[PDB]
RNA sequence: UGGAGGUGAUUUAAAUGC
RNA sequence: GAGCCCGGGCUCCGUGAGGGGGGAGAAGUCGUAACAAGGUAACCGUAGGGGAACCUACGGCUCGAUCACCUCCU
RNA sequence: CCCGCCGCCUGGGGAGUACGGCCGCAAGGCUGAAACUUAAAGGAAUUGGCGGGGGAGCACUACAAGGGGUGGAGCGUGCGGUUU
């Protein structure tokens, strides 16, 4: 049984676009906005996030359009799932 | 004129792919000079590897957008 | 250290002592 | 002869030697001249009303994370943009933008930001002349425009 | 028993890690 | 005999494109500089050169190196 | 341990820098802050681990010496992966 994990409450899926350094991210969001992001610390000693990837967003309550977290980096396999049920795209995983 | 360049990514030691910088006329362009102009654009370590450009880490686009600012033609340049 | 530093404050003064000299 | 001048007639060189090394004392010094009064604006004051320009969030130190609420207020006469923190858990919320909002200082006027945050030299006090304290308790009372 | 010089010096052992 | 005015000089307050550095953030890159003789001992003042850490020359110093070889001293 | 005088210091980093002045042919020197930031900077000794630090000594998961073999094939097996 699959399971994947999904974005709640104001939470937007993104694209990892550029790596800026020092556990901050560039995201494209499925809001078409992208957001600069940091990595935390507690994520950062579990996974390696790299561009391309697929991620949840949890934007900043201030500076919403501009700011958020990543909190959760998926795996291939999770994005295929994804694609699959419509959650994401092709168009928006290529950009 | 023309000139043209073929920059790509290129086997390099600790960090990932080196970049590699090909096709000028060693006659009329310093490699030295360029590639210490080069070298503090990307702030990576390099050399002047026979006829070519040798820089560590991957800066293609860097590099490219580079030789455009200096005055090499943009569709002479392609990035692989 | 004390090397790099001399240098390093020799060449800021005279790169900006260049820029006051023009 | 361990520093100093013993001798009837010498006390100027006595007298002008300490007050020569005093200014080694940056607390003196500063006080002296009035340095303290004169950079971090206030005019050296106890607190000071300002308006509200805007709500941000800024993020915490070295070990730590956490969104601290600080306002931007200009104060008002000092003419000064001040960026600031804000006590209480739900509070970004009572303070309006575009409400007076008094500013203190917190925890030593040396600079000194508490260890979490970085600037904030600063504290805020209150909304529409009521403070924060008495708005994170329901019942004291309940704020306007 | 513990201290100061003077000169051979050894390249056969490789950069990094939150 | 004031204020007032006029022309010039000098200085100071409110404020401005642009520009310098600091204490930082520590997930990108380059290298291995020092800390073990750090793998060419290290530092030092001076001078040149190198993208960078830095290298080299000349003089000094040990806060200097590890045996070895030679020399002295309770 | 006492008595007399003199220079210098007053946490770190900013910075031995800015500005100003003085001196110097030039290179530079002498004099010399503040904004800001930090709960350390530091010193000696102790222990341990470590060094491509030095001496002594062992080992057979060590190396030499030596005999055999794994890595080539087919198959058995457990795994990585993929598939389901």
């Amino acid at each position: 049984v699959i399971r994947v994990p999904l974005p709640e409450g104001n939470q937007l899926f993104g694209v990892v676009e550029q790596a800026l350094g020092a556990g901050w991210m560039d995201v494209r969001c499925e809001d078409g906005k992208i957001r600069r992001c940091r990595i935390p610390g507690k994520l950062r000693r579990r996974v390696w996030i790299r561009v391309g990837d697929l991620v949840i967003v949890q934007p900043w309550p201030v500076q919403s359009d501009k700011r958020g977290d990543i909190v959760y980096r998926y795996t291939q396999t999770q994005v295929d799932w994804l694609l699959r049920k419509g959650k994401i795209t092709q168009e928006f995983l290529t950009g | 004129e023309e000139q043209k360049i073929k920059i790509y990514v290129t086997k390099r030691r600790f960090g990932k792919l080196m970049t590699i910088i090909e096709g000028f006329d060693t006659s009329v362009i310093d490699l030295k000079e360029l590639a210490k102009k080069l070298k503090d654009i990307c702030a990576c370590g390099g050399t002047v590897k026979d006829n070519t450009i040798e820089l560590q880490g991957d800066h293609r686009k860097k590099v490219a957008e580079e030789l455009v600012k200096m005055g090499f033609s943009r569709d002479s340049i392609e990035i692989r | 250290m004390r090397w790099k530093w001399i240098k390093k404050r020799i060449r800021r003064l005279k790169r900006q002592r260049k820029k006051e000299r023009g | 002869g361990k520093k100093a001048p013993n001798g009837e007639f010498a006390g100027r060189k006595l007298k002008l030697k300490r007050k020569k090394f005093r200014w080694s004392d940056i607390r003196y010094k500063r006080r002296v001249l009035r340095l303290k009064e004169k950079s971090d604006p206030l005019e050296g004051a106890p607190q000071a009303r300002g308006i509200v320009l805007e709500k941000i969030a800024v993020e915490a130190k070295q070990p730590n994370s956490g969104m601290r609420k600080a306002v931007r207020v200009q104060l008002i006469k000092n003419g000064k943009v001040v960026t600031a923190f804000c006590p209480g858990d739900g509070a970004i919320k009572f303070i309006d933008e575009h409400d007076e909002v008094i500013i203190e200082g917190i925890g030593g006027p040396k600079g000194g930001s508490m260890g979490d945050i970085p600037g904030i030299r600063y504290k805020v006090v209150k909304v529409n002349r009521v403070s924060l304290k008495e708005l994170v308790k329901g019942r004291k009372e309940k704020p306007r425009r």
